[PDB]
RNA sequence: GAGCUACCUAAAAACAAUUUUAUGAAUCAACUCGUCUAUGUGGCAAAAUAGUGAGAAGAUUUUUAGGUAGAGGUGAAAAGCCU
């Protein structure tokens, strides 16, 4: 019965989910390496990105500079926003954040985290995952595979 | 030509610098305040020990 | 409703024993490359992302000290220099955090 | 959806019905095997305490597609034989009444209008 | 340690391996449809007359939605877009073996990945040189009727005027009450009635001491196989293998489905004027144009109607 | 470039395909007929077979209230009201038995409905049903008629002077006190304006559309 | 055992704004009360909570200390109260 709803339900109710959201966005926004519960922090990726498209369209534009307000409740973070995060991701068309999931917290309420970040970051990296190099065994033998078939091509 | 909004602290948030801010409002209404009587009523009108 | 007669522990043995109530093993634990340390295959290492965290947070004080207030945050671009490191050109006009110890190897 | 108490609007000319006075009449059966009529269904209309049965011509809800939807509940009020009780109608009538099933050419001809 | 792990494909490959494991299997999967794409040059089985008492195979197809259409009658009719996509024969059972009076064909659609099947489904598709459908269903055919195994099926299988049947999973509700799975009525919201709103009443008779088996009771919703009879064909298109299906089917959009021959005494026997075994326009016995439409149906791009 | 507005998907798991064919069709027919351009508060003339008769066909003249409906099934509701009886026809864009819409006036109207004037006063809704069409500039913007109507007594079909309605088009101050409008503003729900996941940007897809819109010519 | 409660003595305190007038009159807060419905029912509660209601310059409410004691006390009488 909740079907095609993308939106969760979280806080007191409609407008406390919009309240709880612009605070992990405005820590977002200043720290660029935010943590939180999988959930929150899943549920604020979708209004993190939009922010750089609004940054994209520059301060001139009213909307953007409107919509950069209610979304940022320091007012120190909004001339950030358009100046170093939008020329940043200009290059780029999406992927503006990257999550990861952090170990359950160990607090005695155990809940699942994920640490989500601004791609680019002056922070240290992220230990990212690693896929295994082409020498392995495995990998070697697709290789192998694959000049045979572009001498083949 | 960008008119960003104030950098000033919040009026209705808990911290000190938002805390700062609501008391300049109260100063302000004994800035604009027109007569001395009025002016010291309210300093003085809460009383604390 | 109220129970009718005491439950035997027989009976009681059926329901806190069943398959359904046991835990489930996993099979996504692995050791991790660099440290050795466990870590399930789609979570990141504890052992390794503490290291980051902690030195994230040196960092994020060392800046804390330099601003000395709220709003402070610098529009343009930051970035982190350890002893032995001097600013490039490229790297000219943007916020500098120093750091008394050396470059971190997993720090680029 | 003309249903049992409904006040309705008696678009005719009727002296009976037509006068503009007294509460507006209330609908007190359906001839229909469901309650609810629809534009061409007949009604058991209460008037200045006689029951006079009469015939919707137009009602509030929205109806089909390409069909008129009116402001108001209107009817017209028919004789026991048939034969309607005004003289003369003329606010729009539906032109649906012409093919749905039952006897609607004497409105018909008492509508001069046609919606 | 030594215990049992757990592994996916791409959990080893590389990122160079990574796009090129991806991009192998899909050169295969053009390369196994190409091999079927011409039944009738590839040893068909023979072609018996059709006869009367005959049934044949049917189609599996995906629920794309629905859009309305006219008649030259002014009416519209609320028809739904059903798409036949990669169905193939897959499995010929005969007579005694199935266990029923009828021969039974295995129909598959769909094509899916293959990445995250189990090895035993892999490898009966392999061996019938086609890639894997996302669903299996039987068919009742008579041994008239039967195709060879790996025959490709298209939306040309119907044409317009047939009234055609369709079975599929219903939408899921989840766990609802008595009222809105059976339609209870329920009990009043004031006037005293205290915590009873959507409850179901008395369950049953007092003496019995039981409630009575397969009594209405709240539980899941939705989610069950259903079919819905009688439903004409209104138009085939043959390039994009739409066929347009009056009225409701079951299933939420795409939602695959299992379109067959109408049961209804009145259809018993529509098959007649219709490819007997199938339609194979690899065969070019006919030239079908994109879009086959019914007598009754009013064609866009026709003149306005005109009820004269 | 204006854009039908049943062109547009609605956002959703449906696939294109869908579309493409829907929007095949649909260009067909306005190669037989063709659909002027109008916005909602335009007053049109349309005309219809009626089934009923024999060859003979009907017209209706009325202002545009409402315009919905996706593809194929797109329709549009205008409203006019004869010998003081007010009446409303939902008519469908693509029906086999229209012959012609004609836009008597193009204009657009403050608000994107106008439903309330049914609790407006008649003369704000009656029309005549002889009116001559008024010339139009093609190289113009399409004239934005301001005019706030009057709305009879307070009780009304639906409460227009809540927030969601978003009404634009009524002179409130004549007919509620500030008070009341006050009352209102507690269902203001401020923060949907401002949430960046409601809104439905097609842009690409109104470029995608109309390429192949003008392909067909 | 009258620190609860019925009653009384003494010493005290509270009552904004509005309209009447010159008041056991009116609208309505603080405050006093407890008509109705709902929830609760080992409850937050051994009588509450959410709404809705009655009075609110008076036979008013409240505070402090004292007095009346069981064959009794008190009672604008419900055989009501007296831990
Ligand atoms: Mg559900
Ligand atoms: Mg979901
Ligand atoms: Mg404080
Ligand atoms: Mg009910
Ligand atoms: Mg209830
Ligand atoms: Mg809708
Ligand atoms: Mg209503
Ligand atoms: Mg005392
Ligand atoms: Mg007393
Ligand atoms: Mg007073
Ligand atoms: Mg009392
Ligand atoms: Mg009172
Ligand atoms: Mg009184
Ligand atoms: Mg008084
Ligand atoms: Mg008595
Ligand atoms: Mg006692
Ligand atoms: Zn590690």
């Amino acid at each position: 019965i909740s079907h095609g709803r993308v939106y969760r339900r979280l806080g007191l109710g409609p407008e406390s989910r919009i309240h709880l959201l612009r605070n992990l966005l405005t820590g977002l926004v200043r720290h660029e390496r935010i943590e939180a519960t999988w959930a929150r922090a899943d549920e604020m990726r979708g209004y993190a990105e939009k922010l750089i498209d609004y940054g994209k369209l520059g301060d001139t534009n009213e909307r953007a500079m409107r919509m950069a307000d209610f979304w940022l409740t320091e007012k120190d973070l909004i001339p950030k926003l358009f100046k170093v995060l939008a020329p940043r991701f200009q290059g780029q068309n999406g992927n503006y954040t990257r999550m990861l999931q952090i170990p359950n917290r160990k607090e005695q309420d155990r809940a699942k985290m994920a640490v989500i970040e601004y791609k680019g970051n002056y922070l240290p990296p992220l230990p990212l995952p690693h896929r295994d190099s082409n020498l392995t065994l495995l990998n070697q033998l697709l290789l192998g595979l694959q000049q045979d078939l572009h001498h083949n091509q | 030509v960008a008119r960003y909004p104030p950098i000033v602290a919040s009026m209705t948030a808990d911290s000190k610098a938002a805390r700062q801010r609501r008391v300049q409002r109260w100063q302000a209404t004994v800035h604009a305040a027109p007569s001395v009587d009025e002016k010291i009523r309210i300093l003085t009108k809460m009383q604390f020990k | 409703a109220a129970p009718k007669n005491r439950r035997t522990i027989e009976v009681n043995r059926c329901r806190r024993r069943n398959p359904q109530k046991l835990i489930k093993i996993k099979n996504n634990i692995d050791i991790c490359p660099e440290c050795g340390h466990l870590k399930q295959k789609h979570v990141l290492c504890g052992y390794c992302y503490e290291k980051v965290r902690q030195e994230t947070t040196k960092i994020r004080q060392q800046i804390g000290a330099q601003e000395g207030g709220p709003f402070r945050a610098p529009s343009v671009e930051t970035m982190v220099l350890y002893t032995g490191e001097k600013p490039s050109e490229k790297d000219q006009g943007k916020r500098i955090v120093e750091r008394n110890i050396k470059r971190p190897s997993w720090f680029t | 959806a003309v249903q049992k108490m409904t006040r309705v609007r008696v678009v005719d000319n009727s002296a009976l019905g037509s006068t503009p006075y007294h509460r507006p009449p209330r609908c007190i059966h359906v001839y229909n095997k469901s309650g609810v009529g629809k534009v061409g269904d007949q009604i058991l209309l209460a008037i200045r305490g006689q029951k006079k049965k009469a015939l919707i011509v137009g009602h509030r809800m929205p109806g089909s597609r390409m069909t008129p939807k009116f402001d108001s509940n209107n009817v017209v009020l028919i004789e026991d034989n048939g034969n309607p009780v005004g003289t003369r109608i003329k606010i729009p009538i539906p032109t649906s009444l012409r093919r749905r099933e039952g006897e609607y050419s004497k409105v018909l001809a008492i509508a001069q209008n046609f919606v | 340690l030594h215990s049992k792990s757990s592994t996916w494909w791409d959990e080893h490959l590389s990122e160079e391996n990574l796009s090129f494991v991806k991009q192998l299997v899909s050169d295969e999967n053009k390369t196994q449809l190409t091999s079927k794409l011409n039944p009738l040059k590839d040893e068909p089985w023979p072609l018996h007359p059709w006869e009367p008492g005959s049934f044949r195979v049917g189609l599996i197809a995906l629920k794309l939605g629905m859009m309305p259409l006219w008649t030259k009658d002014g009416q519209k009719h609320a028809v739904t877009l059903l798409q036949v996509q990669d169905c193939h024969v897959l499995k010929y059972t005969p007579k005694e073996d199935h266990n029923g009076k009828i021969a039974a064909l295995t129909v598959g659609g769909k094509t899916v990945s293959r990445f995250y099947k189990p090895d035993s489904r892999l490898e009966f598709y392999r061996d019938l040189g086609l890639p894997p459908k996302q669903i299996h269903k039987i068919f009742h055919v008579t041994d008239n009727a039967v195709i060879k195994p790996g025959t490709p099926l298209y939306a040309a299988h119907f044409r317009p005027g047939q009234y055609v049947d369709v079975t599929a999973k219903t939408i899921g509700k989840g766990f609802q009450g008595v009222m809105k799975r059976w339609g209870f009525k329920g009990q009043p919201a004031s006037h005293g009635q205290t915590k009873t709103h959507r409850r179901p009443g008395a369950i049953s008779t007092g003496d019995i001491a039981r409630v009575w088996p397969g009594t209405k009771m709240p539980g899941r919703m939705g989610n069950q196989n259903r079919t819905v009879y009688g439903l004409k064909v209104w138009r085939v298109n043959t390039k994009h293998n739409i066929i347009y299906v009056n009225g409701s089917v079951p299933g939420h959009k795409n939602c695959l489905v299992k379109i067959k021959d109408s049961t209804l005494p009145a259809y018993k026997d529509s098959c007649k004027n219709l490819p007997f075994p199938t339609y194979f326009p690899d065969g070019d016995e006919e030239e079908l144009p994109e879009d086959l439409f019914d007598e009754s149906v009013w064609q866009p791009s026709e003149p306005s109607i005109t009820f004269a | 470039r204006f854009l039908s507005p049943e062109f547009i998907p609605p956002r959703g798991r449906t696939n294109p395909l869908k579309f493409k064919i829907e929007r095949k069709d649909m260009l067909d027919r306005r190669k037989v007929l063709p659909i002027p351009e109008f916005y909602v508060g335009s007053i049109l003339r349309v005309t219809t077979a009626d089934p009923y008769a024999s060859g003979k066909t009907s017209q209706f003249l009325g202002i545009c209230i409402k315009r919905s409906g996706n593809g194929l099934g797109a329709t549009f509701t205008l409203r006019n009201t004869i010998e003081g009886q007010g009446v409303e026809i939902c008519f469908e864009l693509y029906n086999p038995r229209i012959q012609e819409i004609q836009v008597v006036k193009l204009e657009k109207r403050l608000d994107d409905n106008l439903l309330y004037l049914r609790d407006a006063l008649p003369e704000y809704s009656t029309f005549d049903v002889n009116m001559k069409p008024v010339p139009q500039e093609a190289c113009q913007e399409v004239p934005v008629n301001k005019l706030k109507v009057k709305m009879k007594p307070k009780p009304w079909s639906k409460r227009w002077e809540r927030p969601n309605f978003n009404i634009k088009g009524i002179r409130f101050d004549l007919a509620l006190t500030e008070e009341q409008m006050k009352e209102a503003q507690k269902w203001n729900k401020p923060w949907i304006e401002f949430d960046m996941m409601r809104e439905y940007d097609t842009s690409k897809i109104e470029a995608a559309l109309w390429e192949e819109i003008e392909a067909s010519k």
